[PDB]
């Protein structure tokens, strides 16, 4: 009884991930399907930070505040 | 008047869209403002309208009509698309006036 | 009256503050205590949808009318939202401040919230959240509040991904009818007459109920979460409870924040006076950014250290910063450094006030918080009245307090809270 | 209490000249703080390709030690008085700025004079900041917009000192030495091309006395009469395309030759830029936006963002539009942008012209709200116009602007002109130069 299936009764298919690399002779129960998950929007790539002088100033020291506007860009201040 | 309601009911029966189960707001032509009104319709009204149009198309394919008791009548011909369509017309007239300015 | 600020309070609880400085640009702000604090688990993101729905069709002006009229004036309409409060700010020429105030109060007091409009706007909610989370500090601060509080401040300032597609116009109307009430708003103005301000106050804002729903007092919980996302730098915020807005303890905590380093004053500098940066740079050879995070609210505060470092050196940076704050709590400090911190705080507050946008924001925040004007001279007086013993007490309170940690990055060497 | 009365009530700045020709200007407000800065008329337009990163090196090394205060002592004094410190450099200008209180003005001006006069450049600090510049060049190469603007500047002002970027090439950064920095300091940091600008709770008499105390000896004379000179830089119609399809978005900037600083068409072209407008994907306007380009961008979902720029240099400028979009909307966005440009060029209406004028009023006053932008405006105005243009004069120019002369000036500057195009990213959809020119003339007008 040195195994997850022989110890956890209903938690065996939860603790054990089974992958059929080759399709079996018998059909499997609960085949499942991906219901067309959405894609996050494509945005501009934020710059990386490689030197400490340009790294300074980006550690937050104030409460988070958001700002939207009719004709001004939505900014966030830290 | 009392004469006007009876004449309107007779003309409504002569129109013939009640015999296929339609309503007036169903039978009005789908222009741009009408399309905006249907987009602004709630889900239940949109589903009932879509089923009514589909059943009407099936009936006209079969060259038949609904039975007499199942025809819609003048008193319960609800005008569901009327406020949405009126608001779309008002907004389009506002945009037209701003374009005129 | 350019010499002072005219200040009145209506019998329904509304606050009216005005200053006639004869500025070419006139500003009108409406400050409401209707932030993300006042949401329970059932209507999360309603504040975000309201903030993005501040340009919809209203009972008095359509969305097309609002947009075209405001951009024909050329003035600006904006919403600035915190956890505590929202601010609806309009600015424009003095000749068109009347119609700008009409648009502002039409979009605040009576929005229709048509369901097709919010159905089209929830995609804009998703896009705005993505743009806000383009940088990682927003995510770190949101996670920090979420693990610091049980309720009323753990609510995210941005709409959850599941709640996108679920926020209804009924929920928006419920939120507005329960929180957009007269006793919790303040209508402030720069370059406008107090008579005009009070006239439009009783012309629009007279028909709202009262105090409305209170809140949930924001109980503290502590704990930690760690988002491993494989980023090139590791962000880590370790905070604890502090005082609320309106306390000498909160003033001491702000002085302590500026003593440990609230950020750089010099572009591309070494930050030679900030004790956190000095202590980290004593034993590091990597890029880093360490600062004192401070965020007070109406009933609770958060004070701690924010560190951005490399993946391998994150533990060393966090330990050095924590040992520096531990030394401050033990009492390793000088009165000259405390005076320099107070001078930094005075300069920062005065530079916040010097801009008319910041001045309007401070006026509205003070009107919502205390219901009275505290002059900058008196603010600097109490800032100077902060003592260094209270700074040591605040540092000891942060050291001894229960910890909340939000970390993100590649955390193979980032320590845990029990290891600190 | 009208707009013109308020602009009359705006306080007037004061300008004075020292004995060495250094300009000293001040605007007094009721603010408790002050912004004191030094603007030097020097930059990449004066660099001659051998010291192409000298200004960037100097603004990195001016705060890392001086003769009187060595190493970090100036930083210690700045943090002790609580002042914010800043610097930047554009292709014509180099600015140092200090935001502080009104009671620390002598210390602020002494620190500014010591920075611009007695900057000690140690070789170890030179090497350290050289490594910093290499890392920062890598970071700015990773930044999408700066690459496109540098590409646009190069492909528009090629063969001239205006093509080279402010940071300079990495070869010149690595091979630049201390003697080149001393040559740049002794050649370009002259007295009469310096403006000491103060804005806020500052008295012009006290500022002039402090400038006489500190900035009197700047050595305006030249080493062997090696006086430089302003040379015109040609504008050319051209494009650069850095195709790299792995990047998510495409940045495209299209510009034409500008009017210059002293040209009175700047107000008209800024009004036209207000007509075209700007948009970001997070804008709350939606379909009902007054700008028709932004409206069609929302309606067709073309661009992530676009903006209109009018960058002006001595008798030249880059004037155009920069947009970030996906890889499948570049052609449509170029088409719509050129269509809006020539709608402005051919059929401009008084209603939209008044809308853009009011937008420009709001933009100028909102920019000039604040001590630091007032100081920046003072410095740039004295460096470019030779004087500070008052808000009443600006408003008079906007009153002079109407639809007919806007139409004439737009037809002068946009219509049938060869543009400069800078594209970066998946720009296969971006049209050819011939297609861009064919959009840059209409067959119906």
């Amino acid at each position: 009884m040195l195994s997850v299936a022989a110890r956890s009764g209903p938690f065996a298919p939860v603790l054990s991930a089974t992958s059929r690399g080759v399709a079996g002779a018998l059909r499997p129960l609960l085949q499942g399907a991906v219901p067309a998950a959405s894609e996050p929007p494509v945005l501009d790539v934020k710059r990386p930070f490689l030197c400490r002088e340009s790294l300074s100033g980006q550690a937050a020291a104030r409460p988070l505040v958001a700002t939207v506007g009719l004709n001004v860009p939505a900014s966030v201040r830290f | 008047s009392k004469w006007l309601d009876g004449f309107r009911k007779w003309y409504y029966n002569a129109a013939g869209f009640n015999k296929l189960g339609l309503m007036r707001d169903d039978t009005l032509h789908e222009t741009e403002d009408v399309k905006e009104a249907i987009r602004r319709l709630p889900e239940d009204l949109y589903n009932d309208r879509m089923f009514r149009i589909k059943r009407a198309l099936d009936l006209t394919m079969r060259h038949q009509i609904l039975p007499k008791d199942q025809w819609t009548k003048y008193e319960e011909d609800k005008f569901y698309l009327e406020p949405y369509l009126k608001e779309v017309i008002r907004e389009r007239k506002e945009r037209e006036e701003w374009a005129k300015k | 009256q350019p010499q002072d600020l005219e200040f009145t309070k209506l019998p329904n609880g509304l606050v009216i503050a005005s200053l006639e400085n004869y500025a070419p640009l006139s500003r009108i702000g409406l400050f409401v205590k209707a932030g993300s604090r006042y949401e329970d688990s059932n209507n999360l993101g309603t504040s975000h949808l309201l903030r993005l729905a501040s340009s919809l069709t209203t009972k008095g002006a359509s969305s097309f009318k609002i947009t075209r009229g405001i951009e024909a004036v050329g003035g600006k309409l904006s919403v600035t939202a915190t956890r505590e409060n929202m601010a609806y700010t309009v600015e424009g020429i003095r000749s068109d401040i009347e119609i700008l105030m009409e648009f502002l109060l039409n979009v605040t007091t009576a929005p229709e919230f048509r369901r097709w409009e919010v159905a089209a706007l929830r995609s804009q909610l998703k896009i705005d959240k993505a743009v806000a989370f383009q940088n990682s500090q927003t995510r770190i601060i949101e996670n920090l509040h979420d693990v610091a509080y049980k309720n009323a401040l753990a609510n995210p300032l941005y709409c959850p991904d599941y709640r996108m597609g679920k926020i209804t116009s009924e929920e928006l109307h419920y939120f507005v009818q329960n929180h957009f009430t007269s006793a919790r708003m303040a209508l402030v103005g720069l370059g406008v007459s107090h008579s005009v301000l009070k006239q439009v106050a009783e012309q629009f804002l007279n028909m709202r109920g009262g105090l409305g729903l209170a809140g949930a007092k924001a109980k503290y919980r502590g704990g930690e979460i760690r988002e491993q996302n494989g980023d090139n730098l590791v962000h880590a915020a370790i905070v604890a409870e502090s005082a609320a807005i309106g306390n000498a303890e909160a003033n001491a905590f702000s002085v302590l924040q500026h003593l440990l380093g609230a950020g750089p004053h010099i572009k591309r500098g070494n930050n030679t006076t900030s004790l956190l940066s000095q202590s980290v740079a004593k034993g590091s050879h990597q890029p880093f950014d360490v600062s004192a995070f401070n965020a007070s609210y109406s009933d609770s505060g958060l004070f701690g250290i924010y560190t951005i470092s490399q993946a391998a050196a994150a533990g060393e940076v966090i330990n050095a910063a924590y040992n520096q704050v531990k030394a401050v709590a033990q009492g390793n400090l000088s009165s000259a450094d405390v005076q320099a911190a107070k001078n930094k705080l005075k300069a920062g507050y005065l530079m916040s006030v010097e801009t008319s946008e910041g001045f309007l924001s401070e006026i509205g925040s003070q009107a919502l918080a205390a219901g009275s004007y505290m002059p900058p001279s008196t603010v600097l007086q109490q800032i100077d009245s902060v003592a260094d013993a209270d700074v040591v007490k605040a540092a000891k309170k942060f050291v001894s307090g229960k910890k909340s940690m939000a970390a993100s990055g590649n955390l193979g060497h980032t320590p845990f809270l029990d290891e600190l | 209490a009208t707009f013109a009365q308020a602009l009359q009530s705006v306080p007037e700045t004061q300008v004075s000249i020292l004995d060495n020709g250094l300009r000293v200007a001040s605007e007094q407000s009721s603010h408790a703080t002050c912004t004191v800065g030094v603007w030097i008329d020097a930059g990449s337009r004066y660099e001659t390709e051998k010291n192409n990163g000298a200004g960037y090196f100097l603004e990195h090394l001016a705060f890392k030690g001086t003769k009187n205060r060595p190493g970090n002592a100036l930083e210690k004094e700045v943090e002790s008085i609580g002042a914010h410190l800043n610097a930047y450099s554009t292709r014509e200008h180099t600015a140092y700025l200090i935001k502080a209180l009104s009671k620390d003005l002598p210390k602020v001006v002494e620190l500014l004079a010591d920075i611009v006069q007695n900057s000690s450049l140690e070789d170890s600090q030179i090497e350290k900041e050289r490594d910093v510049i290499l890392r920062e060049m890598q970071e700015n190469d990773a930044s999408m917009q700066n690459v496109v603007f540098d590409y646009l500047h190069a492909t528009a002002f090629q063969g001239t000192p205006l093509a080279q970027a402010v940071e300079g090439p990495s070869e010149n950064v690595r091979r630049l030495s201390r003697t080149d920095l001393t040559d740049y300091l002794n050649r370009h940091y002259k007295a009469p091309r310096m403006v000491l600008a103060a804005a806020g709770g500052v008295e012009h008499q006290q500022l002039l006395d402090l400038a006489q105390k500190h900035l009197s000896s700047v050595s305006r004379v030249y080493e062997e009469d090696a006086v430089p000179g302003l040379t015109p830089c040609r504008f050319t119609g051209s494009e650069i395309r850095h195709r790299d399809d792995a990047l998510p978005l495409a940045h495209v900037a299209i510009a034409v030759e500008g009017p210059g600083w002293a040209n009175p068409d700047n107000v008209t072209l800024q009004v036209a830029n207000a007509i075209i407008g700007h948009y970001d994907c997070t804008y709350g306007g939606g379909v009902h936006l007054s700008s028709p380009l932004a409206s069609v961008a929302v309606a067709n979902k073309l661009c992530q963002s676009f903006q209109t720029f009018n960058i002006s240099y001595s008798d030249t400028g880059l004037l155009g539009a920069h947009f970030v979009c996906d890889a499948m909307s570049i052609d449509d966005m170029v088409f719509f942008l050129q269509g809006q440009w020539m709608r402005l060029c051919t059929s401009a209406t008084e209603s939209e012209v008044t809308r853009g004028k009011n937008i420009l009023r709001n933009a100028l006053v909102s920019h000039l709200d604040g001590t630091t932008p007032v100081c920046e405006d003072i410095g740039r105005s004295l460096l470019t116009y030779g004087r500070r243009i008052p808000l009443a004069e600006w408003e008079s120019r906007i009153q002079e602007v109407d639809a007919q002369m806007l139409r004439d000036i737009c037809s002068k500057y946009f219509y049938d002109q060869c543009p400069a195009v800078a594209g970066y990213g998946p720009i296969e959809q971006l049209p050819d130069y011939n297609r861009i020119r064919s959009g840059m003339f209409w067959l119906r007008f």
